[PDB]
């Protein structure tokens, strides 16, 4: 029955050591991930949670009819 | 017979007396014992004799697995999982052979009780200190954990009876 329907302990040990590993890795990432968007959104300085300022090429930058602009 | 270790499962040396009838009358134990093993035990050392020449002509082992001794709880970091796995597998393997071990040591335990007789009570002196010692180490060890143990509580619980131990000693020791 061994031979025909099952395997080694070995397999199981090390698919289930391999799993492990991935699952924790995961978490690690997870809470990572949600540490820097909190410091992302408080701070701004990131890539994320930039929202749009007014783009400066809109600006003429000719005499104006007035010195002082 | 051989087949298991006399020094595991020790027995007393046998003693038996003779038979040393005072009266001529024939004993029925003793014509019922020869109907006995002439009518059951002769076929039925035939039959095994002839199965085990039959098993001898096709001989084949299996073997004890052997394992490793890899690092214990106390010897893995916080949040590392392949050691703390390792060591979690080898806490429930340890925990499974003592479990056996107290086994072995219940087992004779009742070898003696029913072995000595009316004198068990005192002829089982042995037998019941060693049982207390067993319990008292495997109560130790186990006791409480309860469900979803895990090689972590029980170090937990094995620190906190060292730092019992400590202060009760420091405090003999300050007198
Ligand atoms: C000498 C024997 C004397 C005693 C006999 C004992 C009888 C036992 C037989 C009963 C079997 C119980 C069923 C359990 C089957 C296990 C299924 C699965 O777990 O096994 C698969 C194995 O496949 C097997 O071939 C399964 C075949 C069994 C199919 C059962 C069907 C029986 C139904 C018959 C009904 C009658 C039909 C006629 C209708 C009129 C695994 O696939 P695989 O990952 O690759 O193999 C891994 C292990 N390896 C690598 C070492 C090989």
């Amino acid at each position: 029955i061994a031979r025909t329907f099952y395997d080694g302990p070995e397999k199981n040990y090390e698919k289930t050591m391999a799993i492990l590993q991935i699952e924790a890795e995961k978490a690690e990432l997870r809470l990572k991930e949600l540490e820097v968007r909190r410091l992302m959104r408080a701070r701004g300085d990131g890539p994320w949670y930039q929202y749009p300022t007014i783009d400066k090429a809109l600006i003429d930058h000719s005499p104006k009819t007035t010195p002082d602009n | 017979p051989d087949s298991w270790d006399k020094d595991v499962y020790p027995e007393p040396p046998r003693r038996t007396p003779a038979p040393a009838p005072q009266t001529s009358l024939p004993n029925p134990v003793t014509y019922l014992t020869k109907i006995f093993d002439l009518l059951v035990d002769r076929p039925v050392t035939l039959a095994r004799e002839f199965i085990e020449q039959q098993h001898a002509k096709n001989r084949y082992y299996y073997y004890h697995r052997e394992f490793r001794r890899v690092p214990d709880i106390t010897e893995c970091e916080e949040k590392d999982i392949l050691c703390m796995f390792e060591a979690e597998m080898q806490w429930r393997r340890d925990y499974k052979v003592d479990q056996e071990i107290v086994n072995i040591i219940q087992e004779r335990l009742k070898a003696c009780q029913q072995r000595e007789g009316e004198s068990y009570r005192q002829n089982c002196a042995k037998e019941l200190e060693q049982f207390t010692q067993v319990s008292k180490a495997f109560q130790d060890r186990y006791s409480d954990l309860g469900a979803h143990y895990s090689a972590r509580k029980c170090l937990a619980k094995q620190k906190q009876r060292m730092l019992a131990e400590r202060k009760a000693a420091k405090e003999a020791a300050a007198a």
